[PDB]
RNA sequence: AAGCUUGAGUCUCGUAGAGGGGGGUAGAAUUCCAGGUGUAGCGGUGAAAUGCGUAGAGAUCUGGAGGAAUACCGGUGGCGAAGGCGGCCCCCUGGACGAAGACUGACGCUCAGGUGCGAAAGCGUGGGGAGCAAACAGGAUUAGAUACCCUGGUAGUCCACGCCGUAAACGAUGUCGACUUGGAGGUUGUGCCCUUGAGGCGUGGCUUCCGGAGCUAACGCGUUAAGUCGACCGCCUGGGG
């Protein structure tokens, strides 16, 4: 079941990895792509979850400025 | 003199450093403006010759 | 069979192995019927740019026709040799009493 | 290319009106003599002439009445790649009949006055006005 | 090496009249040498390019001569493509 | 089926070019790695700071290693279908053009599908990696600059072997052939004439500018056509979506 199964991870790491978009809890994006699985195209998943990054769910993307609060 | 044959003498104009000097140690005629001091860059495409010998 | 014009150097502290090192170059050069059409010697002038450890260097001046089957290794022999510094070779270029 | 012999005789008249020259010369060959012996029996020529012994040199000679051209707007029909053909009851009329159509009937390159009412029909060439 | 004297036997392997700088089957010689040399420059020096287009002007210039002499002699055909080897 | 030459193929005799590709060589500059000499300053921003320094910095001389690009010469010059490519320079090799004479007698123009080429960016399998530079992070900054400034750097740029075929890939102009008042600047051949005033007077290719007739709404083009004819093909049938 890789069509599916394997292709939840390749997408969600890909949030949870980069600095950019690394403000979330892992099991807080576990969960948000098992909701979205059957949402948008198999092959735009990772693609459209980047509309609930920046039209939805969005300047909690870069996050609140830490290092300029701390600041 | 006025034809373009001449190659093999540019050793009294040109120096070793890369600098064009004209005829003046000499002291020669210098009315062959044209087919010398503009005729010399026609044979600069091909560069035969090396212009800069420090570059 | 086109016309060449090998124009090299020696070393500048070595100045007695200028009669040794065209004597043994000529040989290979005239029996596969090509002979030396031009052959003058300038000397140990002054250059312009002190690059070597040692700014002296004589001039070696000749032309000869030589086949394209010899300038193959004859071009390779100045790399592998100490004395000589570099060289420079020219195109289509006829023979002539003297130059300057 | 090169693939129409009978347009670039045209051109050479069309052209010629506007830059008021004396005679043009080009190459002549089987039809160019028919088509130059229309035109002369009528105002558009005055008189030709082949003088090539290496080749037939057509020589055209043009025609300039008080300040105006004799020669107003000349078409295409039979274009090489596509050829209209009309029948014999079916003949343009060039400029209401006062035009000259250069056919090319089965008996030679006539006018169309008289191949309504002699010979047999043919392929209309071009329009000659 | 391509000299001007290498290319003087060419014209005399094919012949049809006397004393003539040109015959029929002269026009496929003088080219088919100059093609056969470029055909092995793809194998080396890969990088080539400009080579590579040179010789669309010269390999389908062979395709217009086979209709030539078709509709008028078919033996004149059984001399060039067996010695020059051309299309077997 | 049988011929000719006015469009010219090819070839002999010459010249011009960063046309393309494979090796090798030289110099300058940045930086790194080694001596001598010289120590609280250096780099850098209109103000501040981070980095880099008392384990010998910055700067200077000499020498060596590695990598990339070719200043003045260099003009909208030259070359190629386009893209693109500027160091002297060996080998291989193509295109275009000039020019007095032969031979072969339209082997000619263009096109769907298909093939090939196609900057930069990006990717896969292997190397190189001194600078610069998309993400990322240190220091400024402001009730929020991932816009700009400053300090570093992983891909990439370079190289061998492949894939993808995308641009304002513009000359916003498909190619070929023919006709058509002219002048004024460059580059590149062959001749005449007293080259004795290094020029006038002829014959070609390429390129720039101006301008009349003519064409087009207009601006303009205007003997390289977007003018006047002809052959072939492609695209577009209102603006968004
Ligand atoms: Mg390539
Ligand atoms: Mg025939
Ligand atoms: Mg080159
Ligand atoms: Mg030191
Ligand atoms: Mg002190
Ligand atoms: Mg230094
Ligand atoms: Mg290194
Ligand atoms: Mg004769
Ligand atoms: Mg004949
Ligand atoms: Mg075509
Ligand atoms: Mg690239
Ligand atoms: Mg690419
Ligand atoms: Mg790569
Ligand atoms: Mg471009
Ligand atoms: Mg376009
Ligand atoms: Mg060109
Ligand atoms: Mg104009
Ligand atoms: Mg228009
Ligand atoms: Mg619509
Ligand atoms: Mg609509």
């Amino acid at each position: 079941m890789k069509t599916n199964d394997n292709y939840i991870e390749e997408v969600t790491a890909k949030v949870l990895t980069s600095g950019k978009y690394s403000t979330l809890y892992p099991p807080t994006v576990r969960r948000v792509t098992e909701r979205l699985f059957d949402r948008y195209p198999p092959k735009q998943l990772e693609k459209e979850v980047r509309k609930k990054l920046h039209q939805a769910y969005g300047a909690y993307i870069g996050g609140i400025d830490g290092k300029r609060l701390e600041k | 003199e006025i034809d373009y044959k001449d190659i093999a003498t540019l050793k009294n104009y040109i120096t070793e450093s890369g600098k064009i000097v004209p005829s003046r140690i000499t002291g020669t005629r210098a009315k062959y403006q044209r087919q010398l001091a503009r005729a010399i860059k026609r044979a600069r495409y091909l560069s035969l010759l090396p212009y800069t010998d420090r570059h | 069979m086109r016309h060449y014009e090998i124009v090299f150097m020696v070393h500048p502290d070595q100045s007695e192995q200028v009669p040794g090192m065209i004597e043994r170059y000529t040989a290979a050069i005239t029996g596969a019927e090509g002979k030396i059409h031009r052959l003058e010697d300038w000397g140990r002038r002054q250059l312009a740019y002190p690059i070597n450890k040692l700014h002296k260097a004589h001039y070696v001046l000749m032309n000869v026709e030589a086949p394209q089957e010899v300038i193959d290794e004859l071009e390779t022999t100045f790399r592998f040799n100490d004395a000589v510094i570099r060289s420079m070779v020219m195109r289509t270029k006829h023979a002539v009493t003297e130059a300057s | 290319s090169m693939q129409d012999p009978i347009a670039d005789m045209l051109t050479r008249i069309r052209n010629g009106q506007a830059a008021n020259k004396a005679a043009v010369t080009m190459p002549s060959s089987k039809l160019k003599v028919a088509i130059a012996n229309v035109l002369k029996e009528e105002g558009f020529i005055e008189d030709f002439k082949v003088e090539g012994d290496t080749k037939p040199e057509l020589e055209l000679t043009l025609k300039y009445f008080q300040g105006k051209a004799v020669v107003e707007s000349i078409q295409r029909v039979s274009r090489p790649g596509l050829r209209i053909y009309k029948r014999k009851d079916e003949l343009p009329k060039v400029m209401a009949g006062l035009g000259i159509a250069v056919v090319s009937t089965s008996k030679g390159v006539m006018t169309d006055r008289a191949a309504r009412q002699a010979g047999l029909g043919g392929e209309i060439i071009c329009y000659v006005a | 090496s391509l000299s001007t004297e290498a290319t003087a036997k060419i014209v005399s392997e094919f012949g049809r009249d006397a004393n003539d700088t040109g015959s029929t089957e002269v026009q496929v010689a003088l080219l088919t040498a100059q093609i056969n040399h470029l055909q092995g420059h793809f194998a080396e020096h890969k990088k080539d390019h400009h080579s590579r287009r040179g010789l669309l002007r010269m390999v389908s210039q062979r395709r217009k001569l086979l209709d030539y002499l078709k509709r008028k002699d078919v033996a004149r055909y059984t001399q060039l493509i067996e010695r020059l080897g051309l299309r077997r």
